[PDB]
RNA sequence: ACGGGGAAUCAGGGUUCGAUUCCGGAGAGGGAGCCUGAGAAACGGCUACCACAUCCAAGGAAGGCAGCAGGCGCGCAAAUUACCCACUCCCGACCCGGGGAGGUAGUGACGAAAAAUAACAAUACAGGACUCUUUCGAGGCCCUGUAAUUGGAAUGAGUCCACUUUAAAUCCUUUAACGAGGAUCCAUUGGAGGGCAAGUCUGGUGCCAGCAGCCGCGGUAAUUCCAGCUCCAAUAGCGUAUAUUAAAGUUGCUGCAGUUAAAAAGCUCGUAGUUGGAUCUCUCUCGGCCGAAGCGUUUACUUUGAAAAAAUUAGAGUGUUCAAAGCAGGCCGCCUGGAUACCGCAGCUAGGAAUAAUGGAAUAGGACCGCGGUUCUAUUUUGUUGGUUUUCGGAACUGAGGCCAUGAUUAAGAGGGACGGCCGGGGGCAUUCGUAUUGCGCCGCUAGAGGUGAAAUUCUUGGACCGGCGCAAGACGGACCAGAGCGAAAGCAUUUGCCAAGAAUGUUUUCAUUAAUCAAGAACGAAAGUCGGAGGUUCGAAGACGAUCAGAUACCGUCGUAGUUCCGACCAUAAACGAUGCCGACCGGCGAUGCGGCGGCGUUAUUCCCAUGACCCGCCGGGCAGCUUCCGGGAAACCAAAGUCUUUGGGUUCCGGGGGGAGUAUGGUUGCAAAGCUGAAACUUAAAGGAAUUGACGGAAGGGCACCACC
RNA sequence: GAAGACGGUCGAACUUGACUAUCUAGAGGAAGUAAAAGUCGUAACAAGGUUUCCGUAGGUGAACCUGCGGAAGGAUCAUUA
């Protein structure tokens, strides 16, 4: 079930037994990259390069393509955010539920909703910096949150 | 449920030596505080001296006279009253004299329809109840 | 979360043999699994099994054979000595003349009366009969 | 609490104990300081002080039994002021001396081993035993025994002799002389209702005396007391009191329990802890199977091999007369034994690599190759030693290039995140509306309305109640409204707008173990309550009255204060309940319902070309529920979970241990206070309690009946 | 090379200051516990005669009563377009 909350969902992908590019793609390997670069150039996340790339292009899986990930071809080539996008999500709706709690300080609802998203947060940088992802010394703080978005 | 884990023998140690506590014999046994209370203090039988003779009513289910002793301890001067087991065994034993007295057989608790009483008298003026009993002995003049 | 698919396979295995079924499907398939449905096999207990290959983590559809009263798993996978054998075999088995306790060896997992053959000893896995 | 070896049951696991003869330590009344000596902070050495205490002629002197004996004291609790260096050893200048070490002993039931208190008739008997011919009849063929008529044989308990034994000796052993017929050479201790073996036999007692671990017995016919007889349990041994172990699966690791019996924290985050998805099968030297040399990525295992005192325990042998024991025992001088096992954990060593782990290349800052370019050179040479002999068993500055099949497992019916259309009384802020209630102002009367089944209070030619127009206040959000939805729980319902959030669904998106549960900490937390500031309609603790009552100052009625409402700050408690922790698998069926998605005949709505909305029939996913249960489980009530449990182990948190005392006292801690959290014990008790079954009862319902009922 | 305060050391002791936990003395106050129909007087168990109970506030001549919120362990698993 989910981690902060009482729901068991079942919905998620379901990628198909064939690993092998589709037999509609004309397009190549080096193709597909060149239009992740020009998607990351125009300021979009890998998820977001992904789901334009199905969507409209037509591309199965940008690894069964390209043999890399999108995220692997992005720092292959240098295009990565400096943060995890995953964390820079989180970070960005911490940042914003504390601004509405500001005006909105009754609201205690959102106090506990907050402190459940700095938890996820915690989780995820102390993750991150297992993983040399991000600088040990790498903290989350409310009064540099925007600092990070 | 219990933890089952190959690292776990900590928390299952504390855990049943934290539960311990909750065991009414382990506490009594390990507290020292019901041995403090005991007038015995851990010895099976003591001496002492006999204050007054008391009668004790029965428990309300059934109607007799009980007949006790009033005994002082030696080792701790302490106030006892002590069951005289046989009948005609309170003659036996006289006002201000010395007698072994021991637990009534439920370990510091009251023993049928005598009420607060956990010891009997063994032995007056050092010949036991019992030689008194059969005439196997007088007492000592 | 799901720890000890060996417990969950095993599991599914005991409750479809006492619902009287033919089949049984098992997912996640590992490599102990495997392991312990052939010890299982091999004497008789569970017959032929098919490992379904989906790209990410297998299935197996076991035929079953009645024999089976049941199968379960040790956890924690306790090291047994080749000394604690006979305990443990006291302890889980029916009796002397059938059941086994499959350890896992370094002589790879195979039943005690194996293990004791070459005597090794080794961390308890489970048990069937 | 000296530690250990070790000791008390054997299911397996454990729980207790170890002052105590072996090992180690410490101390010599308590401290302290020293001399001598190889070795002492020595005490059967010294010097002080402290506490006790001895002699004194009062000037002084001398002390240390937790050594052997003995005293006193303390106690429930423990022996002789004995003999000896003969053994075992120790000490010395020593073959020779000494040793209360140690050995040996008239009243040691601590405890352990062996083992007496009897073995054999004619006889009548209640008997039976191989085909018994007869209920009136062979029964030392086989056995039992009421026995005031029997009989011989056996023997040691005892008393004594011989000194075997021993350092003079007692003891066991040995030989002799006496030594048994109520073989009086006389077995006891506890019981006889049940548990638990064995008398509702007799006498006495009469809820007394007493018995009784517990249940119970005794109140003039006691199976239980006091006794007689008889019976039975163990037996030279039995009873009792305590501590302790098993019984106790009532401490549960094996292996308990937590809906209602005792019990899951009000709820949710969270660090430590615990647990954690799949996935990998001229490298090296004497002679064309050998020691060396191993960073194979350290490990955890598993299996070996050394090292782990003896005694104890297990165990091999060995007729102590048997046995407990001991380490010893024959053959007309020789053979032997004085074993072996185990000795946890932690250290040391050695195969194969299943299985917590640890993952060596990802800005390549990753083997192998040609360059020695200033340097150490088989610790520079290799005819009588001579500077300079650049790379072939090494060390830094690293300037170039190449086979690297060059190097990123997968994408969890794990999790996080993105995206899409939705969805919900979820939350906050602001903003609308609705009647109702209560006041207020006007417009119309009998002189009534309120309140309770007639028991009252409550205004009045100052007009109540009622009817109609408005006005103002606070409170609330009916019907719709559901075993329906949302939220972590508490909780959430008038419109609209804003703000941030959220589940589920859809996804051939992204990351790639980031996870589960959680000490410590933290957020929220009904109502009531507290402190400030507003407000104060209604209701209303307290209070004031009025009421049938024996008695309300209770229930009822009329008023009514704090409160009830809002804004801050506290409080942190509820039958905060599903009296049921959370995460994850598996295990029946069916019809619905909420949300999302997918498919499909047809019916309805926006110009006649389509989606889409409302229906209809289905499928999938999550959710609130409706279910037999002989899947299954429970004591059952009941529960598709409270199932997958003696066929007992998926992970993890909290938590209970008979009922009271008691959620009390005390300490701590929080709070302004009220109080909250943590939280005993002495003592007391044989039950308390859960589910259900029958009856009885109900100022409980349904249906009937009766002049011992009524009408 | 034989007695005795003194740059000193180890250091028992000894009075004086706080006034230290295992220990005891009095009329007390509050409470608990054992069977006792103890001088008009019933809270609970049946709808216990005001349904019970929880938390929290007051008040009481005692069980108790009342307000607010909650529970069914209720005396309703149900009440109709």
């Amino acid at each position: 079930g989910r981690m902060h909350a009482p729901g068991k969902g079942l919905s998620q992908s379901a990628l198909p037994y064939r690993r092998s590019v589709p037999t509609w793609l004309k397009l190549t390997s080096d193709d597909v990259k060149e239009q992740i670069y020009k998607l990351a150039k125009k300021g979009l996340t890998p998820s977001q390069i992904g789901v334009i790339l199905r969507d409209s292009h037509g591309v199965a899986q940008v690894r069964f393509v390209t043999g890399n990930k999108i995220l692997r071809i992005l720092k292959s080539k240098g295009l990565a955010p400096d943060l995890p996008e995953d964390l820079y999500h989180l970070i960005k709706k911490a940042v914003a539920v504390r601004k509405h709690l500001e005006r909105n300080r009754k609201d205690k609802d959102a106090k506990f909703r907050l402190i459940l998203i700095e938890s996820r947060i915690h989780r995820l940088a102390r993750y991150y910096k297992t993983k040399r992802v991000l600088p040990p010394n790498w903290k989350y703080e409310s009064s540099t949150a925007s600092a990070l978005v | 449920g219990k933890c089952r884990g190959l690292r776990t023998a900590r928390k299952l140690r504390s855990h049943r030596r934290d539960q311990k506590w909750h065991d009414k014999q382990y506490k009594k046994a390990h507290l020292g505080t019901a041995l403090k209370a005991n007038p015995f203090g851990g010895a099976s039988h003591a001496k002492g001296i006999v204050l007054e003779k008391v009668g004790v009513e029965a428990k309300q289910p059934n109607s007799a006279i009980r007949k006790c002793v009033r005994v002082q301890l030696i080792k701790n001067g302490k106030k006892i009253t002590a069951f005289v087991p046989n009948d005609g065994c309170l003659n036996f034993i006289e006002e201000n004299d010395e007698v072994l007295v021991a637990g009534f057989g439920r370990k510091g608790h009251a023993v049928g329809d005598i009420p607060g009483v956990r010891f009997k008298v063994v032995k007056v003026a050092n010949v036991s109840l019992l030689a008194l009993y059969k005439g196997k002995k007088e007492r000592p003049r | 979360v799901r720890m000890n698919v060996l417990a969950d396979a095993l599991k599914s295995i005991n409750n479809a043999e006492k619902r009287g079924k033919r089949q049984v499907l098992i997912r996640p398939c590992s490599k102990v699994i495997v392991r312990f449905l052939t010890v299982m096999m091999k004497h008789g207990y569970i017959g032929e099994f098919e490992i379904i290959d989906d790209h990410r983590a297998g299935k197996i559809v076991v035929n079953l054979t009645g024999r089976l009263n049941k199968c379960g798993v040790i956890s924690p996978r306790f090291d047994v000595q080749l000394k604690d054998l006979e305990k443990w075999q006291n302890n889980l088995l029916p009796s002397r003349q059938f059941g086994f306790i499959v350890l896992t060896t370094s002589a790879g997992i195979m039943d005690h009366e194996e293990a004791r053959r070459k005597h090794t000893g080794g961390k308890i896995l489970g048990f069937f009969f």
